[PDB]
């Protein structure tokens, strides 16, 4: 019963050009709700889940405000990164930020994040005690020692203890038909002649949320990872995802192997067969 | 870092001949966000193709959903054609219904 | 951490340059507030530049390097108040901080509403309330900002809108408590063991990030530690 | 609910 609020935002240098894209989004679980675009028309926080829709006014200005107020620290975050690591004006920088929090099934805090990558690589992160950092360069190092004496890690942890849980405690009684609710898979196993003696058998799981489930082949009711293929979690595009996992099996002996799926959606793991 | 993407193309919905649906290209696990995505008809780019809010995984390799309306034939092929820094040639993948 | 020339003297029509110094200036917006006496703190300037509703033109504010300057041109006799910049730590992670203000002499539906103060002994304790009306008050960050007598604003505690999160001066943590009941449209401040640096107007103030500053500010309460 | 970021490196 445990739930994830999550921002993400990238600031991607381009000097000369004009000021970086900044670009922030956030999610509960595996639902975006908000984004912010340095290079929209509106430049303001806007609406990507309907029911965040239902807030006020007071609301879209003070987060539009806010996320602004961290595109302008980053974009001088992205200078001070060019000083660290003595590079020109000329590159494309990107300085990225997670931040967020893990609630249990009553409200309780569980975890908080608070970290920064740079072209890609660990900078900065808050540990998991909110009293400490894990620099990743002698860079970081000069960070982490200004926000030791200056007692940051304090600052921080009292908005992902406060503010942060008690904004994901809110979306989630909203959004509560959506984001509270457990989709189940909708299966169903392919089969596809590859010779005149091989075929593949491909299981799938359809219009599932949560994003996260687990599909297993068996073969004589034995684990079988041998000649097997899975691909990545996939968007639908209308809130729920895909995945499908394949065996290639001789012909004829199809009956042999079975398709086992997880997901909270499920009272019961499923096991599939080819039935044609 | 640089991080080549992963490419998948599928339909929302399970194809059927003449009733329309969603074509998706999903990119995921690259770096940096600099990317260049068409759906294509026949080889040709489709142009309302539309892209979700760029974002990222535990790993800071980002990803992103391209999609668009569109109504499956027996006859017409769709493929997703993908450009980044990594690759030296465009990346094409043909969409199979199955897949 | 942010200073001010002490003091500007004008005669009725010239124009009065005041400015602020500090380094978190340059990645932050600076705020100017106006405080006549017997009055409280008024927002005179946002985001380096602009003006609320109702401010006159004659009132500007630039923001380069690390100062920023408010300009008053053509000042009239009615300009004659102290005038403080105000900006935010980029050093810390929440911390507010006002300039040291100047005394500027010309020579020739919404409401908050404080209370609770009052003579107090000394490591004495006290209790403020905040009453807030016509916004929508669990949607704003709300603070206590301080004035000792003849002496500049202290930005002493915040509180978010739906109360989690809580911030304090390093000057009165461990002694003070700032909580809000928003059925009730209140803020509190518990303040312990209190001493003689404690006793000044306590003022309820409203912050907007959209703006990025204090746009609302009560009347404050006075409190005074003694004997 | 946002975090408003104001730390600098």
């Amino acid at each position: 019963g445990s739930h994830s609020m999550r921002y993400f935002s990238t600031s991607v240098s381009r000097p000369g050009r004009g000021e970086p894209r900044f670009i922030a989004v956030g999610y509960v679980d595996d639902t975006q709700f908000v984004r912010f675009d340095s290079d929209a028309a509106s430049q303001r926080m806007e609406p990507r889940a309907p029911w965040i829709e239902q807030e006020g006014p007071e609301y879209w200005d003070e987060e539009t405000g806010k996320v602004k107020a961290h595109s302008q620290t980053d974009r001088e975050n992205l200078r001070i990164a060019l000083r660290y690591y003595n590079q020109s004006e000329a590159g494309s920088h990107t300085l990225q930020m997670m931040f967020g929090c893990d609630v249990g099934s009553d409200g309780r805090f569980l975890r908080g994040y608070h970290q920064y990558a740079y072209d890609g690589k660990d900078y900065i992160a808050l540990k998991e005690d909110l009293r400490s950092w894990t620099a990743a360069d002698m860079a970081a190092q000069i960070t982490k020692r200004k926000w030791e004496a200056a007692h940051v890690a304090e600052q921080q942890r009292a908005y992902l203890e406060g503010t942060c849980v008690d904004g994901l405690r809110r979306y989630l009684e909203n959004g509560k038909e959506t984001l509270q609710r457990t989709d189940p898979p909708k299966t169903h196993m392919t089969h596809h002649p590859i010779s005149d003696h091989e075929a593949t058998l491909r299981c799938w799981a359809l219009g599932f949320y949560p994003a996260e489930i687990t599909l297993t082949w068996q073969r004589d009711g034995e684990d079988q990872t041998q000649d097997t293929e899975l691909v990545e979690t996939r968007p639908a595009g209308d809130g729920t995802f895909q995945k499908w996992a394949a065996v290639v099996v001789p012909s004829g002996e199809e009956q042999r192997y079975t398709c086992h799926v997880q997901h909270e959606g499920l009272p019961k793991p499923l096991t599939l067969r080819w039935e044609p | 870092i640089q991080r080549t993407p992963k490419i998948q193309v599928y339909s929302r919905h399970p194809a059927e001949n003449g009733k329309s649906n969603f074509l998706n290209c999903y990119v995921s696990g690259f770096h940096p966000s600099d990317i260049e995505v068409d759906l294509l008809k026949n080889g040709e780019r489709i142009e309302k193709v539309e892209h979700s809010d760029l974002s990222f995984s535990k790993d800071w390799s980002f990803y992103l959903l391209y999609y668009t309306e569109f109504t499956p034939t027996e006859k017409d092929e769709y493929a997703c054609r993908v450009n980044h820094v990594t690759l030296s040639q465009p990346k094409i993948v043909k969409w199979d219904r199955d897949m | 951490v942010l200073t001010q020339p002490p003091s500007v003297s004008v005669s009725p029509g010239q124009t009065a340059s005041i400015t602020c110094s500090g380094d978190s200036l340059g990645n932050k917006y600076a705020c100017w507030y106006q405080q006549k006496p017997g009055q409280s703190p008024v927002l005179v300037i946002y985001q380096d530049s602009k003006r609320p509703s109702g401010i006159p033109e004659r009132f500007s504010g630039s923001n380069s390097g690390n100062t920023a300057t408010l300009t008053i041109s053509g000042t009239q006799a009615m300009d004659e108040a102290d005038y403080y910049c105000q900006a935010w730590d980029s050093s810390r992670g929440y911390t507010v901080v006002f300039g040291t203000g100047t005394k500027v002499t010309v020579s020739s539906e919404v409401q908050l509403l404080e209370s609770g103060g009052g003579l107090v002994q000394p490591g004495g304790s006290l209790r403020l309330s905040c009453a807030a009306s016509g916004f929508t008050f669990d949607s704003y960050a709300m603070s206590w900002v301080r004035q000792a007598p003849g002496k500049g604003l202290e930005w002493v505690s915040a509180i978010s809108g739906y109360g989690g999160s809580t911030y304090y001066a390093d000057s009165v943590k461990g002694r003070f408590t700032i909580s809000r009941d928003n059925s009730k449209n209140t803020l509190y401040l518990q303040m312990n063991s209190l001493r003689a640096e404690d006793t000044a107007v306590y003022y309820c103030a409203k912050y907007t990030y959209f703006l990025d500053a204090f746009d609302i500010w009560g009347q404050g309460t006075m409190v005074t530690v003694s004997s | 609910q946002y975090n408003p970021i104001r730390t600098t490196f």
